[PDB]
């Protein structure tokens, strides 16, 4: 039973109101995919490394971020890579429990939105009948929250490590 | 090794 | 991004004002949005989330603000790894070989005529982290059959910063927030700037994942690769993978092995104000210089500072000189308000007089054996306020022509860490032909866009929503503006449009203070809440970014019910 | 590119038709210029030149006119070479050490300083040509200890080409062009047609220069390597450097050693028609189809031919039979002028109802698990006559859609050479949930760029010119357009615009022929002359392809005074 | 001895230059063409000089698509020095017949004397005249071009990797 | 050799 009251005020700005961290998650998940489906729904093949599959290896990524906009094979090669299950693991491993419950309920939040989107209404007309648009799991937020983390190092050599290859 | 052929990598997170 | 985090001194009341400003992007999941989290009993934040991220990162609770900026300080480094004869897969480590754990990934591609077909590869893991091809950085670091290279990024072993924003969320106060940043020491790639209720003072601090080498250490470890590559990649420890005594430290106080300890990180508390706009640690507060730290946080005045980072620092001290034009002599929400949104141009205010009257007579000249008419960009330019406003006219002339100018010998005083603010500075009357070129090259530029060349700012630099272009102000660092609206697009194609993927901007906004009554913060999301455009909140939001008209955010109960657009829904499901 | 030359059988008339269509740059120095020069008692001949060249390359004069569109025939192979160890610079030649010729070259750069700078580096030729870096192509394929690699291009040594279109400038007869054409064997990568005064056939010939080698020589030449990567490179001679005999041979009617020789070079002519559509020489005719030349010109009758091609086709035979909608069966000026603009769209002729039948039946999906509602794709589709003129309605939702189904098993009747103008065709049952997911696709893209499904082409497509945006006509080769409009522009960048740097499109248009007053030309220049927006030159001649109006251009002497807008003046200087 | 073209201008624009010898054709239709591209034109010759990297910086693309693609300059200016060689231009020279040499002379000497008058003033090129990259070039320049034209089907096609060919 | 890592170039002229 997750459970949260969404207030909206002017400009939009949702104040998530609930009585646990798992259902703040729920609440919080829900109005940011509300809000940005496409963005949301496209980055999450970035972090799983699944954006060949659906836009092609060849094509750059759809958006500018911490990451450039590196060639969507090589984008898939180092995340799975570098955000490996093992990573995923080691970094949920080092949490405490109301952030892994935020995080469960962040992933059914995000969820209950997809399948709202996929029913119907004119929200997302941009993205809301792709394949891409599908439910995530608690680690795929793992994955983007660890991705956030590599700013600084990793990221800026993404293209370099999908390529580091021996003669 | 050719400094002339160093490529220097963007730096600034967000630049 | 900007910052300042001003004192109970700065803002004459009992409390201190906040603001931030990161600069940053306008689309894609690292773009911010902005919520209010409350959890009974447990947390009550207001701020802003990258698309994804479950916790504020930037924003404020009932008694701390706080904000973030990029910080200089290199968080990753590279190892040179030593390869085994025949066994190129191998490092030498010690002189025994140590072998490359490999994972073999395939990725499912899609083809340009619609199948789907898989494309495999092996990727490789040193201790150190991922194997990286280096040959894009210079030719001669390709993956050999003797030698290869690894990246190591300390946040790849870093798992304590959801805690640390969750924790800071939840903090009580400064002390607070100041201690969870000391225990955690997890900030990955950025500066931090507090203020707190009751607390007569502002929070700045550099303390976060830090690679730990010691000077002793990178003399000795730096590879001849890394001492050849090393100046395009300044502080970058490239060391040599092959000897163990190279290694990352672990201080006494280090959080995290490999990373430095927490005492010998930076920061800084001033009643004043500290601030910061992406220079190092080093002038957090210009009357009071932070030394003596390790050399991977950044030059402590070696260096010039940014045309931005002397604009911001100078708008802080003549505001509380009280001599820049607004009223008092006090950093107050409402005054502060106005201030970071004025756009002021460092560029012109402090070299365009000398430019004009460097190359301005006569204003007929002879560029590159042709004929040029300087006359109305003199005058315009003569003319124009110094200021990237709605209505400033001529702004953009001076964008056109100052970020082409060669900075080559431009300036005939030099930087001094005595007088950071005003140096580099004199323009060079050896540079009278080069400026003369990059200004006819300027009027050029502006003439193929279809702007005059005493264009509204307002018409040139604009957000579209709505089918409606709204007049923007600001714009990019390199002019020396502190107020950042800074377009990707070629002027010629379309002018200053912000409906691309501009570069980094004023995106998440906010002024907090601590009035006795509770947290009053006034706040803009510059994209607006929502990428769909069929959404009402596509473009209200920047519709009041482009009108100046900073959203007063509704924070305790009575306020978000009160609020004249308030609407309630709630989301329930099993599990 | 296109082109038609029509006989005297297929016009009624005593001399034919041609016409000339290449789908070139709009901007860069390749463009073409229109123009006419008139050396006296020498040559007087009108058409088109790229920037920078200084002879007619496409037009005709009072005898002759003539196109080209790019030939499928390759120009250039590959040399593998085996080097001499210890000396990665010079190979073997049949047992033989051989030193390639180095240059060591510098180049000046300015860095983004100001400054400039010098950067060198060495490069290499061999016999065959310059060395080539192929790591790009496969990582495999580095230059090596033991391999490296050259590239041989039969125009390296073609000095001829130039003196050609002089000559073919000058030309008083088709059969002098096509003597003229016999004795250069010069053009360098395009077919050739023309038609003549006074000649009841049409011209056609990929008659030029061209890799001479022979089926014994492919396959036991062709490396290991070039085995490996053939594939990426169709028709490419990939051959082993080593071997005296894997040079490319010499004919006893070659013009050029290396070089195809005469008689083994495909043309044909006709009373009727011959056309181009940029597949191989193969369907010149399709009444005729032609067989039996040298590989390296491509496929005669085992490959499919493009939906421009089958397009292309359709249209010549369809007005000889009367029932293409124009009147007579003749391929008059008039008519030829109205039927080459027509944007008739080949896929949608096709295959559309056959698509719309399988897919609509209900209009109401659930696609992807997603309620999708394409009643209104639907019915606007059925609606729309499968062109893409100016009011077409829905002739965009149509690109959007085709150029995104997967062609795996997309027909059930294969390619057969005996109907090679139908063939492939009948869309497969199957493919209904990738047909449905295709079109959901299409209308997402179409919905976000803020067009109705049912827009006008042309608010769609269009070029701006003086601020207002011309509305256009035409679209892709890839769903099937003979008028080519192509532009670069994504639909949810502001639909497809021509304003940037297009594909391939309609560029100089011609549509020549030769009554007996003299030569008759209908031109367009699509951009227009002149790159310079303030010049009166920069849309004219593109608000005249908007409306579909045909320039007269003035030819004769007393046509050049005679015209509205004549205007002379004379320019000179001492040698 | 001098170059003398009359330029008859009809609707569009459309040069038609009258001139007694294939020299003064030459340099009407130079002219003609200068005198409605110059900034294309200009900027085309640095790409067939190898003179890109100098003026507009080595890293930079190809401002505009061609049949040589949109390489970055500095590789851009290496294919061209090493391919289009002054010996490639005199063995190309060689070849011509007298009135094409002569036509290519007078076409170099009637661009040059639009960059001339579009140095001097005028309103046109209002976007490049200012610049340095607009200089006058030699018959050896428009020979180049007129080589680069024919590269298309294979080394045009392969210039950057033809710029970077080199041994270990 | 891996056909894999082929990368096609521009080979139609236009």
């Amino acid at each position: 039973t997750y459970s949260a009251e969404i207030r909206r005020t002017t400009m939009g700005v949702p104040h998530i109101k609930a009585g646990n961290w798992g259902s703040a998650g729920y609440g919080f998940g829900y109005v940011q995919a509300q809000d940005n489906l496409c963005t949301m729904a496209d980055s999450f093949l970035t972090y799983r490394g699944e954006r060949s599959r659906h836009l092609g290896g060849s094509a750059q990524l759809v958006y500018n971020s911490t990451l450039g906009r590196p060639r969507n094979i090589d984008s898939d090669f180092f995340h799975r890579h570098v955000i490996s299950d093992e990573a995923v693991d080691r970094t949920m491993a080092a949490q405490p429990a109301k952030l892994l419950q935020m995080v469960e309920g962040f992933a059914a939040g995000y969820n209950r939105y997809v399948r709202e989107a996929k029913a119907g209404g004119s929200a997302h007309a941009a993205c809301r009948s792709e394949a891409w648009v599908q439910p995530i799991t608690a680690r795929d937020v793992w994955r983007r929250i660890y991705a956030a983390n590599l700013a600084g190092g990793y990221s800026n050599f993404a293209e370099a490590i999908a390529n580091a290859q021996p003669p | 090794f050719e400094p002339g052929r160093t490529r220097a990598p963007s730096l600034q997170v967000g630049g | 991004s900007n910052m300042y985090g001003f004192g109970t001194a700065a803002t004459g009341e009992g409390s201190g004002v906040l603001f931030g400003n990161p600069h940053w992007y306008w689309k894609g999941p690292d773009r911010f949005y902005q919520a209010q989290l409350t959890i009974d009993g447990e947390a009550n934040v207001s701020g802003v989330s990258f698309l994804g991220l479950p916790v504020i990162q930037i924003g404020f609770n009932d008694s701390v603000a706080w904000s973030h900026t990029v910080s200089t300080a290199r968080r990753f480094g590279f190892f040179q790894l030593s390869l085994v004869q025949g066994e190129p897969t191998s490092y030498l480590r010690d002189g025994v070989p140590v072998k490359m754990k490999p994972a073999t990934i395939t990725v499912p591609s899609r083809n340009a005529d619609g199948s789907v077909s898989d494309v495999t590869r092996t990727l490789y893991h040193s201790e150190f982290g991922p194997l990286v091809n280096l040959a894009g950085l210079n030719p001669a670091l390709a993956w050999s059959q003797g030698t290869a290279f690894a990246i190591r990024d300390i946040n790849g072993e870093n798992f304590r910063t959801l805690r640390t924003w969750m924790r800071w969320n939840q903090a009580k106060s400064l002390d607070e927030f100041i201690a969870i940043q000391k225990e955690e020491a997890s900030i990955p790639w950025v500066n931090t700037v507090a203020v707190g209720r009751g607390s007569a003072k502002a929070w700045y601090a550099d303390i976060g994942a830090v690679p730990n080498v010691s000077p002793a250490q990178t003399a000795a470890c730096t590879t001849p690769f890394g001492m050849a590559v090393g100046q395009a990649l300044p502080n970058v420890p490239f060391f040599d993978g092959s000897r163990s005594e190279c290694d990352w430290l672990t201080d006494a106080d280090s959080v995290q092995k490999g990373a430095v300890g927490v005492s010998r990180m930076p920061s800084l508390q001033r009643d004043d104000y500290v601030g910061n706009m992406n220079d190092s640690y080093w002038l957090a507060n210009v009357h009071a210089p932070l030394t003596g730290y390790p050399a991977i946080f950044g030059p402590a005045g070696t260096s010039a500072q940014t045309l931005r980072t002397r604009m911001g620092h100078t708008m802080a001290l003549e505001r509380l000189a009280g001599t820049d034009g607004y009223a008092g002599n006090k950093a107050t929400s409402a005054v502060v308000r106005e201030m970071v949104l004025g756009s002021r141009v460092f560029s012109a205010e402090r070299f365009k007089d000398e430019v004009l009257d460097l190359i301005c007579t006569p204003a007929q000249w002879t560029v590159n054996g042709a004929a040029v008419d300087a006359a109305q960009a003199c005058a315009v330019l003569a003319a124009w306020d110094n200021r990237g406003r709605k209505d400033s006219r001529g702004s953009h002339l001076w964008d056109e022509f100052w970020s082409r100018v060669p900075t080559a010998s431009l300036f005939t005083v030099p930087f001094s860490a005595a007088d950071p603010l005003n140096t580099p500075r004199g323009i060079n009357a050896a540079a009278a032909d080069a400026l003369r070129q990059a200004m006819a090259t300027a009027i050029a530029r502006v003439g193929q866009s279809g702007y005059a060349l005493d264009a509204p700012r307002g018409e040139v630099l604009y957000a579209t929503r709505g089918g409606t272009r709204l007049p923007l102000y600001g714009g990019c660092g390199a002019m020396g503006y502190f107020t950042i609206t800074c377009s990707e697009n070629d002027i010629t194609q379309g002018g200053y449009s912000m409906d691309g993927q501009p570069n980094a901007s004023n995106s998440y906004m906010q002024v907090v203070s601590f009035p006795a009554s509770g947290v009053q913060a006034h706040t803009f999301l510059t994209f607006s809440l929502s990428d769909d455009p069929a959404s009402p909140h596509h473009g209200d939001y920047t519709k009041a970014y482009s009108a100046g008209q900073w959203l007063r955010v509704p924070f305790t109960e009575a306020e978000i019910t009160g609020n004249a657009d308030y609407r309630t829904a709630t989301v329930k499901e099993l599990e």
